């Protein structure tokens, strides 16, 4: 037996009938979902069937399992092979408009999309007829929106990076957070260049990553995801890594703005050799997640530490993406009374993706500079 | 941050608990309790182990059980094992009241709260 | 069996550490009949 949802919200919200230059604020929810729970043994009725329950039927998402498995009307084989599967998708795209100047159009925009699969084998006990899940997974994908353009404009070469040593430098910080979060102050916090974790002999298989991170705490090392996740995120948003946030996802997602400026024509520009003027510009970034999964690692057993003598992390991603783009930077739209159009406009983009598979960072920066120009001579003689 | 203590809380919750069950536990300098009810004839920090462990709350509920033998590399594994591990032989058994600080730690896991104290009761079976 | 990564040349592992590096990949086998192409493969920026 199957379900899903299409839950839609779309509002207008306008603001209109110091902050009253708040124009439109257009909210779009959709949360899509999605019940797949196979082994369900009773047949349905011909005008349709609520066994299950009524709101089942109905796409409801309430969980089902337990109360199936109790009724008895899932499967008493004790190898099935079928898993019970529910997904989940979110989509948020408010839109504002807001109205500073009287010729200064600003809009807002702000995302955020999150998805989740869940996925899990599962029995039925011949006594008392629990529902017993069998190793549950997850996986699935976020995005939001966020503004990093307090690194947008710091130079970055293969020569220097002032961002990048922001990222260096925050590992320690954000690892020692993490410990204190994990050793809770009420003990000397284990490093691996103390006395009571020593960096060991040169044919010990962990010589090298005691000695790459001395000062380090023993589950974060630099090359820790839950370290040095945040270490990327704080120091490419411009942030604090002291204060900033140790999370994967982010709630609120951060308003990307797109600035129209008609009114250069109000100064002294009528009868000053322009006829028309507008500057234009666009910023949008956003933090992506392409596919994050939960951990069987990150289990009950006593096993803490992986190959790599970092702690295991509950979530795990191979990458995580973060893209800034100025469409434009700045656009100088004008033209002049003798008729010479002039379209000049500056594009940026970055496009860092860093790899917890090799632990890399790869930056990809864009520069564009557009000139375009437009002039009509009158009356020339052949 | 929400930086929480739990070293004097686990520390009475310990004794308490070997107060009312007539036990008697020695004291590391880490705050480990241990009890050795039998000796065999050490494991390492770079030893493999395989142990018949098994884990609950001070409540009695179980959270972490292995019947059967299972390996470890025992640096792996929370501190506490790493403290009472290398404390016997094969075949000996061993009985931990790991606190929170030397087990999953103020933050816990699923299935594990924060702060909570473990009580594992180990038999080590080999140190292949 | 004993080509298992997570004992790598723990007490009786067929494996060393020099598995991990290319260069010493060769060395890094404890059994004696190993070949190049046969046993095990190398690549030194596999694309996933």
């Amino acid at each position: 037996i199957q379900n899903s949802n299409s839950n839609t919200l779309t509002t207008t919200l306008n603001m209109n009938t110091v902050l009253t230059s708040i124009k439109n604020v257009q909210i779009n929810y959709t949360k899509n979902s999605g019940t797949v729970l196979p082994g369900y043994t009773p047949s349905v009725g011909f005008l349709g069937t609520s066994k299950p329950s009524l709101g089942f039927v109905f796409g409801s998402q309430d969980d089902v399992r337990y109360e199936a498995a109790k009724r008895g009307w899932l499967t008493t084989y004790q190898d099935f092979n079928q898993s019970f599967t529910q997904v989940s998708n979110k989509l948020l795209k408010v839109t504002a408009n807001i109205d500073l100047l009287p010729d200064l159009k600003v809009d807002l925009s702000m995302d955020r999309s999150y998805s989740e699969n869940t996925s899990e084998q599962y029995s039925v006990d011949p006594s008392t007829n629990e529902y017993k899940p069998l190793s549950p997974y997850t996986y699935g994908m976020f995005s939001i929106s966020t503004v990093m353009i307090k690194t947008a404009f710091s130079p970055s070469d293969e020569t220097q990076s002032a961002a990048f040593d922001d990222f260096r430098s925050n590992r320690l910080i954000i690892a020692n957070r993490l410990a204190e979060g994990h050793y809770g102050s009420g003990v000397a916090i284990p490093r691996y260049g103390d006395a009571n974790n020593p960096i060991p002999a040169e044919t010990d298989p962990n010589y090298a990553v005691y000695t790459a991170n001395q000062g380090y705490p023993i589950g974060y090392t630099k090359s820790n995801q839950a370290v040095l996740l945040p270490a990327f995120l704080a120091a490419y948003t411009g942030s604090d890594a002291s204060s900033s946030s140790t999370n994967i996802f982010r709630s609120f997602p951060i308003p990307n703005w797109s600035i129209k400026y008609n009114g250069l024509m109000r100064y002294k520009y009528f009868k000053d050799k322009f006829k028309r003027f507008s500057l234009q510009h666009n910023y949008r970034a956003s933090y992506t997640i392409n596919q994050f999964r939960s951990n069987f690692d990150y289990n009950s057993s006593p096993k803490v530490q992986d190959v790599n003598t970092n702690f295991y992390n509950e979530i795990i991603m191979s990458n995580v993406n973060l893209v800034e783009q100025f469409s434009p930077l700045i656009r100088m739209d004008f033209e002049l009374k003798s008729s010479l159009r002039v379209l000049s406009e500056i594009k940026k983009d970055r496009a860092l993706s860093m790899s917890f598979d090799n632990n890399l960072l790869t930056e990809v920066k864009g520069m564009e500079y557009i000139i375009g120009l437009g002039y009509r001579f009158k009356d020339v003689i052949f | 941050d929400e930086v929480k203590d739990y070293t004097a809380e686990n520390e009475k919750e310990i004794v308490d608990y070997l107060a009312q069950n007539n036990l008697t536990a020695q004291r590391t300098n880490s705050g480990l309790y241990y009890i050795i009810t039998k000796e065999g004839s050490h494991p390492t920090l770079n030893s493999n182990i395989t142990v018949i462990y098994k884990g609950y709350f001070t409540n009695g509920k179980v959270f972490d059980e292995s019947t059967e033998g299972v390996s470890y590399s025992l640096r792996t594994l929370i501190p506490g094992w790493k403290e009472g591990i290398p404390l016997l032989k094969s075949g000996g058994e061993i009985q931990l009241f790991v606190p929170a600080h030397l087990g999953y730690g103020s933050n816990g896991n699923k299935t594990v709260p924060g702060g909570a104290v473990l009580i594992f009761e180990i038999t080590l079976v080999s140190v292949n | 069996n004993k080509y298992d990564p997570a004992t790598i040349g723990q007490a009786g592992s067929f494996l060393n550490s020099n598995i991990r590096e290319i260069v010493t990949a060769k060395s890094g086998f404890n059994n004696t009949n190993v070949s190049e192409a046969t046993d095990y493969s190398v690549l030194e920026n596999a694309r996933k």
